[PDB]
RNA sequence: AACGUGUCGCGAUGGAUGACUUGGCUUCCUAUUUCGUUGAAGAACGCAGUAAAGUGCGAUAAGUGGUAUCAAUUGCAGAACAUUC
RNA sequence: GAUGUGGCCUGGAGGUUAGGACGAAGCUUAUGGCGUGAGCCUAAGAUGGACCGGCCUCUAGUGCAGAUCUUGGUUGGCGUA
RNA sequence: UGGAAAUGGGGUGCCCCCACCCGUCUUGAAACACGGACCAAGGAGUCAAACAGACGCGCAAGGGAGGAGAUAUGCCA
RNA sequence: AAGUUUGAAAAGCACUUUGGAAAGAGAGUGAAAUAGAACCUGAAGUCGUGACAAAGACAAUGGAAGUACCUCCAUUUCAAC
């Protein structure tokens, strides 16, 4: 049966979810703590870098 | 701050010393005179408890928590009678001072200690003797300083 | 250290000759490590060795051979027979040995030299 | 409770003298045919019990 | 997303007496024929196979956590409580243990193991270090050789 | 190594074929009627079994196989004359009676007391079928061990 | 140590609840299965096939898990389990546990003798 | 009685299970990190005292030169600057 | 068909407790005991050779008798055609 | 106090009574309805997203991020 | 498809004996050859063999109650008990 739920429109219709025919189209953020460490660590050698300059 | 009620019903599913084998729950507690997993019983939660004990010999030793130092584990317990040949309903009179309700038991329990002592006699006797029978091609002796 | 087992094994059981001469290294006599103030050696031919772990254990002899692809040190003394009863040498894991004697070549002094911890 | 949100969505909302909330993202959608006398029909907004 | 899936592998039909699951195309291999792409299938793909956009982290509330943590700290104010969660500490002298800050001060580890001895902490350090062994199970293999039991921990002001 | 044990072994002989190469069934059948008997009078009963004076009972293997008189000393009707079994077995009770003179045993009142055969690991062939059907050609090779004991 | 005394160990059913047909198939334990088959005479309950078990087989609580000693089986590891069984050594029999090697199981043994402990698989004598 | 049934002890056939994993899969990071007419990628054929495959190499062919390293390689054979040929 | 179960079971994780060369896992059973049952536990190996049990919580590719099911092996027919 | 007496359990045979083949679709299967030689290992309600209801937890006219920064922090996703 | 995963070392079974050989019987190595070479463990299914139980033809299996015989099982008792 159905019910009484709310009319869905999830939208996942095109070829987004990678299988064995389907490359995907996807973007996780697994990197995301890493990507924060490096991007940390490179403002403070670009501050060593042109030390004293702000 | 925090009660014997809270601290049981924090401890009771959940315990290293809840030792549930088969279907049966005992407690290894080296405070409760029966090894029952009640809430009565847990002298290592209890504010005031007492246990029966037994000591070198025939001796039969009573620990006591008082409730007065129970922030202090070094001089939680206190060791008070460790008396031989006394009465299982003096060590019951003992206990009883402190946790009234637990007075059957540690009489129980007192004279328990004294048939387990007068029984470990016996059995070590015996067993001196059927030793003495026998070459025991090796025995270890521990070093002495 | 190395978090990985499988990395670990893999650069033990796949290591290079100077690598695995490196690993197959045995402890020094508290007499030479006196002498030296070096705990441990790299087991060379004609060192001297005596057993400490297993069958052979106590047995001095002599290093004819640090095999290398099979883990061993061949010792002169340390041997047995085949059914027909001729001798073949027992091979031996020099961590269960310990060196009495080293052969002393003018580099090998240069190793005792840099490995000095005083 | 009769201020909840859930209370305000319990029953059919399309049958005669309901007032529910329907279950509805998108609070445009949903406000033609069957909602007005001009789309088909309006749901009745009484009805005697 | 490829494994099991690596095949040419169309179903026969129903004119032969054989299953209707994908056969592995071709000849001449002890694989010709074999059923493919079905979990059921030797060779064949995983049902559901596992994704990397699972949840694999969670959110939650920091007023939870933060309460969470004074739980925690509140029920490390009880000496029974300490015990029944299994640390050896019959013999310290009080809980909440607090020690003076020249512990900061110590270079050798010789000192801070005389230090645990002396406000009797080595007991509980004893405790791990006997508890020490080979995991049971596959957890070996991965890179979880040993495991021990949590011990004592030393709160400092800072970093130093 | 063998399912049985002698009741002395000082007075017995042991003999044993691994991957015979004879027909499982046959040698089954060949060799479980000397189970009991004297060495001589096994020995006599192969060569008779070669001069097809004398058979084979066959029972348990025997699925429509022809019936012969020569059965009747066995109380049965089914026989046959497996000269490769009844070859490989006189080669196996020559071993055992060497092994037995090696003992220092008379090989003139040896017992057979155990007599076991087994189906050995299978080889391979194959066969060609109407229809261009592949079809299996297998080969049934036997292991067989005995053992004798002095009456 | 002798066993507190019960009233007598009725034992409703003594044969076990078999699963159906398993001793036609030798892959299939005799371990029991509920049978869901729509035609199954199990299922349907015929009076000449094989029982189900339900709750009208339990045991009387007052006896159940009592051992035709008189003991009821704990499992014990070690020397200083044995003192949680001395109080309760009329009630609780002490099971060593399989894996538990020779040199400790003598140990077990001395001490649960001392203690008067039973011991459900001690030293015979 | 003969086939044939059952149960147990011991054997065979057969390679499951368990422990073991120099493999796979997945995630993350670091860089003076991106081939070729100065002939690449890929194909082919050869090369060892003994050498099918594989690996490595190219008529200088299981390798030449150099810098480190220091006593082997190893199935056998063969060789025998060590303060580094 | 719905729901419950300090209900059973399996591979891993955080904890806590144990066990193992005086023999772990696996495997064998006219091998008993316990449970209504899923199963648990002991005994014996004249088995094995190195790991692993219990309890609380977390987690999943977690339980088979059948799908003309998949792969491997075996098998009566058959010493037959 | 033993080549043991009992009781219980286990095993095999026998007796008298009972007793159609499982799984499935179907109003109806023991069916002359279909799938069914044996065993091993493998084998099927998953993950993600939106919404709702119940139940747990925190806070409450307010609740909560996310992304990202900061520094403990240069071991520590 | 296919782990070479024997064993800590190859110590990889000299030698005797019979056989054309393959191998067998002995003897050795080894803690262990049911560790003997694509050799750790070695399941199920099927088969051989020995001992036993019996058994008409009720296909076999199955239920429930006994009984005969067995039982490398458990537990209890063994005297003022
Ligand atoms: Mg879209
Ligand atoms: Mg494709
Ligand atoms: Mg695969
Ligand atoms: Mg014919
Ligand atoms: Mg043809
Ligand atoms: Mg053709
Ligand atoms: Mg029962
Ligand atoms: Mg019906
Ligand atoms: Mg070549
Ligand atoms: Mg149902
Ligand atoms: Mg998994
Ligand atoms: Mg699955
Ligand atoms: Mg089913
Ligand atoms: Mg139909
Ligand atoms: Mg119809
Ligand atoms: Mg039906
Ligand atoms: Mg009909
Ligand atoms: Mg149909
Ligand atoms: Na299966
Ligand atoms: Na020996």
């Amino acid at each position: 049966p159905k019910g009484n739920n709310a009319i869905p429109h999830v939208h996942q219709k095109k070829h987004w979810n990678p299988c064995s025919s389907q490359k995907g189209n996807v973007k996780v953020f697994l990197n995301q703590p890493a990507q924060k460490h490096r991007r940390r660590r490179l403002r403070l050698l670009k501050a060593k870098k042109v030390f004293p300059r702000p | 701050s925090h009660s014997v009620d809270l601290q049981w019903v924090l401890v009771r599913q959940n315990s290293r010393f809840l030792q549930k084998r088969g279907g049966i729950r005992m407690s290894n507690d080296p405070f409760n005179n029966n090894g029952n997993w009640t809430k009565r019983h847990c002298g290592f939660l209890n504010e005031k408890a007492a246990v029966v004990k037994p000591a070198k010999g025939g001796a039969i030793c009573v620990t006591v928590k008082d409730g007065s130092s129970n922030n202090k584990p070094r001089q939680t317990y206190k060791k008070t009678v460790h008396a031989a040949g006394v009465r299982a309903s003096d060590v019951s009179r003992a206990v009883a001072a402190v946790r009234p309700d637990l007075a059957d038991v540690s009489f129980r329990r007192a004279r328990r200690m004294a048939c387990i002592a007068s029984r470990t006699a016996k059995v070590a006797a015996a067993r001196k003797a059927r030793s003495e029978k026998i070459k025991f091609s090796r025995k270890s002796a521990r070093a002495k300083r | 250290k190395c978090g990985s087992r499988r990395k670990a094994r893999r650069a033990h059981f796949q290591a290079p000759s100077h690598v695995r001469r490196v690993l197959m290294s045995a402890p020094l006599s508290k007499e030479l490590r006196a002498k030296y103030n070096v705990r441990a050696m790299p087991v060379r031919k004609d060192d001297e060795v005596i057993v400490k772990r297993g069958t052979f254990k106590g047995r001095e002899g002599k290093v004819t051979a640090c095999y290398r692809l099979k883990w061993v040190i061949l010792i002169d003394k340390v041997n047995r027979e085949k059914a027909n009863g001729s001798t073949v040498a027992v091979g031996i894991h020099p961590s269960n040995v310990e060196i009495t004697k080293l052969k002393l070549t003018h580099h090998r002094k240069s190793i005792l030299e840099r490995k000095d911890r005083s | 409770k009769s201020g909840r949100e859930s209370v305000r969505h319990f029953g059919a909302s399309g049958v005669p003298g309901s007032h529910s909330k329907p279950y509805a993202t998108n609070r445009g959608k949903e406000t033609k045919r069957g909602r007005r006398t001009g789309r088909s029909y309006k749901r009745k907004a009484f009805r005697h019990v | 997303r490829l494994s099991g899936m690596n095949h040419s592998a169309h179903s026969w039909g129903t004119g032969r007496a054989v299953a209707r699951i994908p056969r592995i195309s071709g000849g001449g291999t002890s694989t010709s024929g074999a059923g493919a792409f079905g979990n059921m299938c030797r060779g064949g793909r995983m049902f559901a196979p596992t994704k990397i956009f699972r949840r694999w982290h969670r959110k939650i509330n920091l007023h939870q956590k933060r309460f969470a943590v004074v739980s925690a700290l509140a029920a490390s104010s009880v000496p029974s409580l300490v015990m029944s969660r299994g640390h050896q500490i019959g013999n310290v002298p009080e809980v909440p243990l607090v020690v003076e800050d020249s512990i900061q001060g110590y270079e050798k580890t010789k000192e801070a193991m005389a230090f645990l001895k002396a406000i009797a902490a080595i007991d509980d350090v004893n405790r791990v270090n006997d508890s020490r062994e080979i995991r049971a199970g596959r957890g070996k293999m991965r890179n979880r050789r040993y495991v021990a039991r949590r011990g004592p921990m030393l709160v400092m002001p800072n970093n130093k | 190594h063998y399912s049985r044990k002698p009741q002395v072994s000082s007075k017995s002989a042991k003999a044993k074929v691994s991957d015979l190469r004879c027909h499982y069934k046959n040698t089954f059948e060949t060799a479980n009627v000397i189970n009991g008997m004297p060495l001589r009078k096994a020995q006599q009963l192969y060569r008779q079994v070669l001069a097809k004076t004398r058979c084979i009972p066959f029972k348990r293997y025997n699925g429509k196989i022809g019936r012969t008189a020569q059965a009747k000393e066995w109380g049965q009707t089914k026989g046959r004359w497996p000269r490769k079994s009844v070859v490989a077995m006189m080669s196996l009770l020559k071993n055992a009676e060497a092994n037995a003179i090696e003992k220092g045993l008379d090989p003139n009142q040896m017992v057979i007391k155990h007599v076991q055969v087994d189906q050995a690991a299978r080889m391979r062939r194959r066969t060609y079928r109407a229809h261009g059907r592949i079809t299996p050609y297998m080969c049934s090779p036997c292991h067989v061990q005995l053992f004798m004991s002095e009456k | 140590v002798k066993p507190t005394v019960s009233k007598a160990i009725v034992k409703k059913r003594t044969k076990r609840f078999t699963r159906h047909r398993y001793e036609l198939f030798p892959q299939l334990s005799s371990s029991w299965r509920k049978p869901r088959g729509e035609d199954s005479p199990v299922r349907r309950r015929y009076k000449g096939q094989k029982a189900m078990p339900n709750k009208g087989y339990g045991s009387d609580r007052a006896t159940k898990y009592i051992t035709p000693s008189g003991f009821r089986n704990f499992p014990i590891n070690n020397v200083e389990d044995l003192y949680m069984l001395v109080m309760q050594n009329r009630k609780y029999a002490g099971v060593i546990s399989h894996t538990v090697g020779a040199r400790k199981r003598k140990a077990i043994v001395r001490k649960a003798m001392e203690l008067d402990v039973r011991l459900a698989n001690g030293n015979a004598k």
